[PDB]
């Protein structure tokens, strides 16, 4: 997994790869590692997929109920405190590594939460097995005051650094742009640089090839 | 079966259109204590080959003596020791590769990762890796330790496939390598600001640069970062 | 990590590096290990990031409530709440905390809470992995009631050395000045303290 | 403690035709989640029309190939340049391997060539020497992915004559070199999809009475 | 792996499967678990493949050397002790082999010797070695009579392996038959369990449980 | 382990169970009945850990008898076997699990057919023509795989059994002191007190 | 030791033209010993199918659980549950046991009664969802199934072709796994009918 | 373990030894002779590790036969037992020791008396009226402690044995497939081929 | 143990504490960790007492023989023999050795041989348990070509601090001055260096 966060002049952007694995086998060639906590607070997650998903929803659910109760837009620091306090409560057993971002009544924000519960803050971050490949690109191209387009490029490239160079990462690039004044835009499969080449032959078997022992219809109507 | 004690970190390198470049910082760590600072981990053997070593320093010092002896020895009864029968990078590698695998096979390894960089007599660029297990391989770019994770992704952007080598100049190449050395200084907790760099060009020969330093580091934004989430001041 | 807090004529100053590593990888190079628990009571965090952040966040909550009910808390009190959390949970915590605050009657005060969870009040205190390399230096250079400048220098030197030797430290040196005048944030870059 | 062994991934495949044989392998060399090289040949021409590949722990793989070639050299010196028969090569390799039965070469090796009748031949070994002659065989990281495919497309397993009520098994018509190269490319593009250690390049060696030829195809680099 | 060998009127019957595994992974269904030591001796492979295939080929060499030297075909009792003593020299090193040395010498008649890497060497009439040994014993034990026709004995063998190939996950592939007479042994084909199972089910009515 | 065998013929289920009870170096008993009747037409054989074994069986017994009294009706074998699989599946993830394997054989008076169920301490349940727990299966499954037919009579089945018990005394390491056999059918549960030479 | 490898078995689901297929083997063993050749791993609740590989006891338990749940669901929602919803139910049901999971690998297959769209999905033991558009694999011979599918498979097969393809993938995969086989069953699902066929394969 | 018993009566020594050879789950043989003749009037029974057992016995055999040929004389049992204790006491402190326990029974043609020796893999040697290796001793020593008399005849002794073999089949866990008996006396070594019902 | 060797204008000086402990017990409080291997080549011993004494005794034998045959050995050579023993037997040795000698052509030289068995030539070098506490101090106070007095003071201060913090050091501070003038033994007592 390769996930990144990049702040630009008027917002923040997060990106990720789309490969999921178990050992050396690719489980999902195109899974979504970008999670929506609230309309304008998205979280990118590495670690144990089922955990980032679950923990993301739980806090997402509570932030929605909280939002409704207070009649105020959700804050990213709210997601950050609910998340970290949850992870810390579980002594690190919930394998979630998250980069949470978004905009709210107080500006644009960029954080990262580690499975044990500690949080960081900055203009660019990365987590996952592709962590280092990406950071290498960010430490080489990040500059203060990026434009929305430069940030997406940087973010997108950092993710690519992982796809190619990291065995745990691959497939496509997912991006999500959160600009201070507009609606957040989720760009699923922003980049698809790994389309399989057409197979050399068709393996459509001639009917009757498989030997059957018995047959029957099944009843679905109650 | 030993355990490294005083160690050297990353050794990175790549090859351009006319030769190769290789660099390594001048640190000799002892655990987390950055104990020694005048360590040259770039061993030139002759003037067409540079051997960069990382891992256990005492073993490196030992591989160094082996290299010097390999040179002293090649001269013996060799009227062309400085010509047609001089040491080629490929010989030096194959030798170390041998020594490395024999030592792992005896359960008493030389705790190192090595990259032999140079130019063959026919002009060809030589870049190959070997570590304490005797494992070897080649690629337009090679790095050991941390450099394998951070440096490669960068250098590979310059020379991704073979066809990219002829298109790469020494400036472009030396540049990438120096930038990579900076990135490693940003994230490798066992690195130093000072390093050594070397270029083995089929035309200009061996240019060995010492005492370089990591420059142009971005730190200013560090002031706008307070607290770890909700703190404001 | 390299952290220290020094008292002087006008109050107190806190200093820290900004490196947080996970193994040999520098997870964050611009970290802020200088945390605010009250207006003029801050702390220096060493040990587990998650553990110290969680403890800090709790102490801040307690002091905010302490205030609402009984007014401004003393630095000694903030040290007590830290010490309480640290001692009572010693078996699941890896936190070395330095507590420094500015009082109008007591001027500057420094409390150090080591791994056991015990509390120690001192003129100054160093802590963190890099602190071991500057024990001899600090002991030989610290002086009581130095001026803001003499103190900002004592800290800048001490930490530059700690960062020099300890690979678990580095980045920029951050400071926080606490006096009657208010709260001042300071930052020094490698290019400056490296050549001292 | 010191662990003398390692794993450099890779996967090899060998198929034998009627008058030819092929031995292919990806050209990726890895260590954990890092890629050491996108191109590091794994299949070699040892002479006397014998192609070989020892896959697994590269250091042991090279040591073995090297030792075998050295065996072919002396075979010539000793028996007046007599050609080393593929079956003899097989027996010799078994001794090379078993010679280290108590400190094994961590490799799964396969060799291909032509028998003394001019028919294609493939031989595969145990890390300790057990060997069998076979029609086709995959070895290495993604062997478990390729083998099933091969039993189906190269030996028509579980395939029957349409209509015959699964009573007449499909005939063992034999494959040509063109058809075999297809199953090799498809085998590797498919393996590259689900195995993180397979990719970058596909080097194939074809052995015919006329000698040894090479074909190369790229594979995704993610 | 399932391998059996029993003695009877018509001499000796030897049957084995051909499945080779590495965990739950089936490496091969085409392994030859019968090593042909020579025109009058047979070896069975159970335990480590290489350990058997190698050391048994080695045994063949030793036997041949004995005959050149003694101008007289080696006895089964002795060929079994050479393997036995070799293997015992390595006791503790980890060799893994359970095998049966079978033969017919004018001096001993049909003879079967069990030899494992433990150093155990046993002479007997019926032996089943392998992870599927109990399944073959079941079948074999209850249908054995010294008075079996060379044809009925051959079938009992083939069928005993079928039984084991079914229940045991580590056994399978195909069945290999051998008939041991004094003139030497006679191969009796390779029987793919794939087809042999169905055939036997239909013709015999057994394996009634399985749905066909 | 102990010998726990079960075979379902045409109109009945037969259960064979070793009579030995060994504790370390000494065989303490040669007449042990490793079985419990759950209802007039349902019998359950069991083998496993020293205490768990009986405590579980009796517990299951008590509950099925209670259901009978409360409902004045006898639960079908299938249902009884479902209750048992459930109890074990709970046990498997509890603090201290029951290490008991059981064979359940009964005659469904409503379907008028005999049924055999095999359930292990994990809560694994499967319905079979014949089954066994422990190592017994290892030498008997091939025998039955060979000589079994669904329409066999109780007599034919009792012979097939004797065949199995014979192979077991021949190839098995332990002296299990013979078996106790029981038949379950439309008329209930009865024991074949003459198998020690039948 | 490894729970997911005590009993064995495999399941695979594929999508074709306006149809979905799901198949499984019939083995149930205890290590090397084969115990039953009639242990099916496919179940259905309404028009939704669920394949479950792994520790048999858990395979049974989850089936009884989803029966229970889908039942009450129909009683309250007054309609049959859909594939997409059922997937979510399975996922949360599993993650509910995050720190002591059921050692299973569920596979969901069905056509959405309202949209007519084919749907298949896989889960890891703690509920992680994988919603593919081509195929899902599961079981002790999953690596093999992956190689088989990644090759054989192609989009929009017809019910008659998809049968051949999913049967070939299953069969040849199972034959390279000591813990799978002993029979197999294949379900072909269309918006109107469902055909269940049993396959002929090796029994070793 | 295996059954290795030895009893010395008035004018002979009797050795009983289990005939079973089990390997894990299967009893591979029921007619095994765990004994070796060292000389015309000296027999040695053994039990222990799979390979060591035979390799040691035959090795000891070869050496005693060699002494006989070289000296054209038969070493007394006592002497043969001293040679064996020495061989094991060497083995015990060697690289890979022999794990074999043996009973040595012979007739001293010079003293005209039978002798029984018990020696364990450690090289512990003791002379006894009756002895055994493995667990057998546990149930038979009290029987013999009770019913043994020095002047018993070979017939009386063979009965006392049958008594022991009976207790062993009753209380011992394992099925050892009966025993093979042998008598050693002034006339040599002979086997009682009729004890399977004597 | 706290040991160091510093080069200066007239040659070199070696310093050490005198404490050898076995656990928390001070086995010897007046130990001499300053060993003579040649007339003007000495060493500082840290690590196992038995290991360093044995290695020292061997080097002395080798240099005595070296002399007989080829005359006076260089300081670099004495360092080589030490390094040879230490590297070759790394797996059964726990010795940290500092080699210092006075040459007429090279003046003062210092070689440090750390646990791995590698060799390092430097202007000065510190080693031993207490050495960690004075890394920052020494780096900030050492200067090249100091005078005999400036150097005897640098060492006296540095070691007094090391002894202060490290419980594995203490007793008296011993020194050895190596110059063209000859060999001079120095000793300083607690009462003196403690109040510096
Ligand atoms: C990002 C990749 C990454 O960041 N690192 C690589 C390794 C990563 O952990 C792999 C991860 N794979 C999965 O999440 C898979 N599922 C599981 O790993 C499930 C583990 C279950 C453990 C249960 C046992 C609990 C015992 C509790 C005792 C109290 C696949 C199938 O989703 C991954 O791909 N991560 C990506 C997002
Ligand atoms: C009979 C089966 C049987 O009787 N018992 C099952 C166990 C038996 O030992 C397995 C045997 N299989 C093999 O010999 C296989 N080869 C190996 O297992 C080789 C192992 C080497 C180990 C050293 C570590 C190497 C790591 C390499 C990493 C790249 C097959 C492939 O020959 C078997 O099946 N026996 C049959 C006859």
């Amino acid at each position: 997994t390769t996930i990144v966060g990049v702040k630009f002049n008027n917002g923040v952007v997060i990106a990720a790869d789309t490969r999921s694995t178990q050992g050396p086998i690719v489980a999902d060639k195109n899974c979504a590692k970008l999670h929506r906590i609230s309309p304008k607070i998205w979280c990118a997650g590495a670690g144990t997929a089922a955990d980032t998903e679950a923990v993301t929803q739980l806090i997402g659910s509570n932030i929605e109920l909280h939002s409704l109760y207070t009649s105020r837009e959700p804050r990213v620091v709210s997601a950050l405190q609910m998340l970290k306090q949850h992870l810390f409560k579980y002594q690190g057993h919930i394998g979630a590594y998250l980069i949470v971002a978004g905009v709210d009544p107080t500006g644009s924000h960029l954080f990262s939460i580690h499975a044990h519960g500690s949080t960081d803050v900055g203009y660019y971050l990365s987590l996952g097995s592709g962590s280092l490949a990406a950071m290498a690109v960010l430490e080489s191209h990040w500059k203060q005051d990026l434009t929305k387009e430069e940030a997406i490029k940087l973010a997108s490239d950092a993710i690519q650094a992982g796809i190619w160079n990291d065995l745990g990462s691959g497939s496509n690039v997912d991006v999500c742009v959160m600009e201070i004044g507009k609606d957040a835009e989720y760009l699923r499969n922003y980049l698809t640089p790994n389309v399989r080449e057409e197979k050399q032959k068709s393996y459509k078997f001639p009917r009757g090839t498989t030997a059957v022992l018995k047959e029957s219809i099944v009843n679905i109507c109650d | 079966t030993q355990q490294p004690i005083v160690t050297g970190t990353s050794v990175i390198s790549m090859k351009y259109d006319n030769g190769v470049i290789i660099a390594a910082d001048n640190l000799g760590s002892y655990g987390s204590l950055l104990r020694f600072n005048g360590v040259e981990r770039l061993i030139p053997v002759g003037d067409n080959t540079v051997v960069g070593i990382s891992g256990d320093i005492s073993d490196m010092q030992h591989i160094e003596r082996l290299l010097k002896d390999l040179v002293t020895e090649n001269a013996y009864d060799n009227p062309l020791a400085d010509a047609e029968e001089a040491l080629e990078p490929s010989y030096i590698f194959e030798y170390l590769a041998t020594v490395m695998y024999q030592r792992r096979s005896k359960m008493n390894p030389l705790w190192n990762a090595i990259i032999v960089a140079g130019v063959q007599s026919n002009g060809d660029q030589f870049l190959r890796y070997v570590n304490l297990l005797g494992v070897t391989y080649s690629s337009p770019t090679l790095a050991t330790g941390f450099g394998a994770h951070m440096a490669n992704p960068l250098l590979r952007k310059v020379v991704d496939r073979e066809s990219d080598i002829p298109k790469t100049t020494v400036q472009v190449a030396e540049e990438a390598i120096v930038n990579a050395m900076r990135v490693l200084y940003y994230r490798d907790a066992r690195s130093s600001r000072n390093f050594s760099l070397a270029i083995i060009d089929k035309n200009t020969g061996l240019t060995f640069k010492k005492n370089l330093q990591v420059e142009n580091m971005k730190w200013d934004f560090a002031k706008d970062i307070k607290g770890y989430g909700t703190q404001k001041i | 990590t390299s952290i220290m807090a020094v008292t002087f004529k006008d109050g107190v100053i806190l200093g820290a590096d900004s490196r947080t590593t996970t193994g040999a990888y520098i997870a964050n190079r611009v970290t802020d290990k200088l945390t605010r628990v009250h207006d003029k009571i801050w702390c220096c965090r060493s040990g587990s990031a998650a553990d110290t952040q969680a403890i800090a966040d709790i102490v801040q909550y307690h002091l905010e409530l302490y205030t609402s009910q009984y007014g401004t808390p003393s630095t000694e009190t903030a040290a007590s709440v830290f010490k309480e959390l640290c001692y009572e949970n010693k078996d699941n915590l890896t936190a070395g905390i330095i507590v420094a605050g500015y009082d109008d009657k007591n001027k500057g005060e420094v409390y150090t809470i080591p791994l056991g969870g015990s509390v120690h009040k001192l003129p100054y205190a160093i802590a963190g992995s890099g602190s071991t390399f500057i024990y001899g230096y600090c002991d030989k250079n610290f002086r009581e009631n130095m001026s803001k400048e003499e103190t900002v220098d004592f800290i800048k030197h001490s930490l530059s050395q700690a960062i020099k030797w300890d690979g678990s430290s580095g980045g920029v040196i951050r400071m926080v000045v606490l006096t009657a005048a208010g709260v001042e944030r300071l930052i020094f870059y490698p290019d400056e303290y490296e050549q001292l | 403690q010191f662990n003398p062994y390692g794993d450099n991934g890779g996967t090899i495949l060998g198929i034998a035709g009627e008058d030819f044989a092929v031995l292919a392998g990806d050209t990726r060399n890895i260590t954990d989640y890092s890629i050491n090289s996108r191109y590091e040949p794994k299949v070699f021409d040892c002479g006397d029309n014998i192609v070989m590949s020892a896959n697994g722990f590269a250091a042991d793989g090279d040591a073995l190939v090297k030792r075998f070639k050295n065996s072919v050299k002396w075979y010539h010196f000793d028996h007046n340049d007599k050609k080393l028969s593929i079956n003899s090569a097989a027996r010799n390799i078994q001794h090379l391997l078993y010679g280290k039965r108590f400190f094994p070469y961590y490799v799964h090796t396969i060799i291909a060539g032509l028998d003394e009748d001019g028919k294609g031949a493939v031989y595969s070994f145990d890390p300790v020497g057990s060997y069998e002659r076979e029609q086709c065989r995959a070895g290495g990281a993604a062997a478990s992915l390729i083998m099933p495919f091969l039993d189906n497309q190269v030996n028509f397993k579980n395939q029957y004559e349409p209509g015959t009520n699964g009573k007449v098994k499909k005939p063992l018509k034999y494959l040509s070199v063109e058809e075999v190269i297809k199953l090799v490319r498809d085998s590797f593009t498919s393996a590259t999809e689900r195995h993180i250690q397979v990719g970058d390049g596909l080097e194939i060696l074809i052995v015919t009475k006329d000698g040894v030829r090479k074909e190369f195809y790229e594979l995704k680099r993610d | 792996t399932t391998t059996l060998a029993f003695r009877f009127q018509g001499g000796i019957i030897v049957a084995v499967d051909s499945r080779a595994t590495a965990g739950n992974w089936v490496a091969s269904q085409t392994v030859k678990k019968v090593i042909e030591i020579n025109p009058f001796l047979l070896g069975t492979m159970a335990g480590g493949a290489a350990d058997c295939q190698f050391w048994e080929t080695w045994l063949g060499s030793q036997c041949r050397l004995h005959e050149l030297r003694e101008k007289e075909r080696i006895s089964v009792a002795a060929a079994s002790k050479i393997l036995s003593n070799l293997v015992y020299q390595y006791k503790g090193a980890g060799l893994s082999m359970g095998t049966m040395i079978c033969g017919y010498t004018r001096k001993e008649g049909p003879t079967i010797y069990y030899v494992d890497s433990d150093g155990t060497r046993l002479k007997g009439d019926i032996f089943c070695v392998g992870s599927g040994q109990t399944f073959a014993y079941g079948v074999l034990d209850s249908n054995y009579k010294w008075d079996l026709s060379v044809e009925d004995a051959l079938y009992l063998g083939k069928r005993s392996i079928l039984a084991a190939a079914h229940r045991d996950a580590y056994s399978g592939g195909s069945v290999n038959l051998y008939h041991v007479t004094e003139d030497g042994w006679i191969y009796h084909g390779n029987h793919d369990v794939g087809e042999l199972f169905w055939k036997v089910k239909e013709e015999e009515g057994s394996f009634n449980n399985v749905i066909g | 382990m102990d010998i726990i065998l079960g075979i379902r013929v045409q109109d009945s289920v037969i259960l064979a169970s070793s009579k030995a009870v060994t504790r370390g170096i000494s065989v303490l008993k040669d007449s042990d009945d490793k079985t419990r009747q759950l209802s007039p037409h349902t019998l359950m054989s069991f083998a496993g850990e020293a205490g768990d074994t009986v405590q579980f069986a009796e517990y299951i017994q008590a509950n099925i008898q209670l259901y009978s009294i409360r409902e004045d009706y006898e639960l079908s074998p299938q249902a009884v076997s479902s209750f048992v699989r459930q109890e074990l599946a709970k046990s498997i993830r509890s603090r201290r699990p029951y290490q008991v394997n059981v064979l359940i054989g009964g005659y469904d008076k409503k379907k008028n057919k005999p049924e055999l169920y095999q359930i292990d301490y994990l809560g694994t349940k499967v319905e079979l023509p014949y089954g066994a727990h422990g190592y017994s299966g290892f030498y008997t499954f091939s025998l039955l795989d060979h000589h079994y037919r669904p329409d066999m009579t109780t007599e034919e089945g009792l012979d097939l059994l004797k065949l199995c018990v014979q192979e077991l005394e021949k190839r098995m390491p332990m002296d299990f002191k013979g078996v106790i056999v029981k038949i379950v059918d439309k008329d209930g549960i009865r024991q074949v007190d003459d198998f020690q030479a039948q | 030791s490894d729970p997911s490898s005590i009993n064995g078995g495999i399941v695979v689901a594929m999508t074709g033209k306006d149809c979905v297929a799901i198949a499984c083997d019939l083995r149930l063993g205890s290590q090397s010993l084969g115990v039953s050749n009639k242990f099916e791993k496919i179940f259905h609740y309404g028009h939704v199918f669920l394949g479950i590989t792994g520790l048999a006891t858990d395979v049974t338990t989850l089936n009884e659980m989803f029966r229970y749940k889908t039942n009450l669901y129909k009683l309250k929602e007054e309609r049959a549950i859909e594939p997409e919803t059922f997937t979510q139910l399975v996922s949360s049901s599993l993650y509910e046991r995050r720190f002591g999971p059921y050692f299973v690998g569920p596979v969901v297959a069905g056509i959405n009664s309202k949209s007519g769209k084919p749907f298949i999905a896989g889960f890891d033991l703690i509920g992680c969802i994988d919603e593919a558009k081509d195929f899902i694999v599961s079981g002790t011979a999953s690596d093999q199934l992956f190689g088989m599918c990644e090759s054989l498979y192609e989009p929009n097969l017809e019910p008659e072709d998809l049968f051949e393809t999913i049967s070939q993938a299953l069969l040849n995969a199972a034959d390279r796994d000591a813990l799978s086989g002993w029979g197999a069953v294949v379900y072909i699902i269309k918006k109107d009918e469902v055909v269940k066929r049993y396959l002929k394969m090796r029994q070793d």
